[PDB]
């Protein structure tokens, strides 16, 4: 009785888990965030707080997509720049990499919690 | 469209031998915003607010690798933001490293 409770709500929060992991997975082509696993990265905060996430991603795009660093081993991470229309193009306005990224965790997260 | 295209320069040149340094020199007219240095691709990028006004027409922004290995070869090109609009990009460089 109490232990099934206890991995009843203990499924519930790896199945959130899991379905907000495999959204940014699927979308930044990303396995890691801030230094640690995905899985690691969301024993410490919210499974659906997007503004540490967005910033987490903005934080990580910056520092892995750049001129100075030479070889990118993740080009599919970068790319999500021209999904975003984060690219320059000429005769445009500026389009700012965090908000755009904001936009994007915002539907991946209502896109999870969707499935639950 | 009224806006003149950027150049890029490296200094000392394109060829630098292995683990030597390189500066990318992006100039813009006066008052650019921001200078982004752009790879082979336009999602692989460095963007820099820190331009400096040489002249009362020519200002410019700089990009500096300390060490470069062979990862760091390849094409570069420069791109500005002033008035609300990206310029038309610059000329690709070619970074030969030895
Ligand atoms: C993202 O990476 C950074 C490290 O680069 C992690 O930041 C650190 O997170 C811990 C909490 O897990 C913060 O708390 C504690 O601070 C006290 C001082 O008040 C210190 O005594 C503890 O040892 C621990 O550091 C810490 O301040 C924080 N530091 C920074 C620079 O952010 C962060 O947790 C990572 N985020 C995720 C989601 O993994």
């Amino acid at each position: 009785m109490i232990e099934g409770a206890a991995q009843g709500a203990v499924a519930g929060e790896a199945a959130g888990r899991n379905a907000i992991i495999g959204a940014l997975k699927r979308y930044f082509h990303i396995d890691n965030l801030n230094g640690t696993s995905l899985k690691s990265f969301f024993n410490s905060t919210s499974y659906s707080d997007v503004t540490t996430i967005a910033s987490a991603i903005d934080t990580q795009m910056t520092a892995s997509c750049d001129a100075f660093s030479g070889k990118i081993v993740n080009q599919a991470f970068c790319d999500v720049r021209k999904t975003l229309r984060i690219v320059a193009d000429p005769g445009k306005s500026f389009v700012k990499q965090k908000d755009a990224i904001t936009g994007a965790v915002t539907q991946l997260v209502e896109k999870a919690k969707d499935t639950a | 469209t009224d806006l003149p295209r950027p150049s890029i320069s490296a200094e000392p040149g394109t060829v630098i031998p292995l683990g030597s340094h390189v500066t990318f020199v992006c100039r813009g007219p006066v008052g650019v915003q921001t200078f982004r240095l752009e790879r082979e691709r336009n999602y692989l990028y460095s963007d820099t607010e820190d331009v400096s006004q040489t002249s009362p027409s020519e200002s410019e922004a700089r990009f500096r690798i300390d060490s470069v290995n062979a990862g760091n070869a390849g094409l570069f090109r420069c791109i500005y933001y002033k008035s609300r609009k990206w310029s038309e990009q610059s000329d690709y460089l070619e970074l030969v490293v030895k």
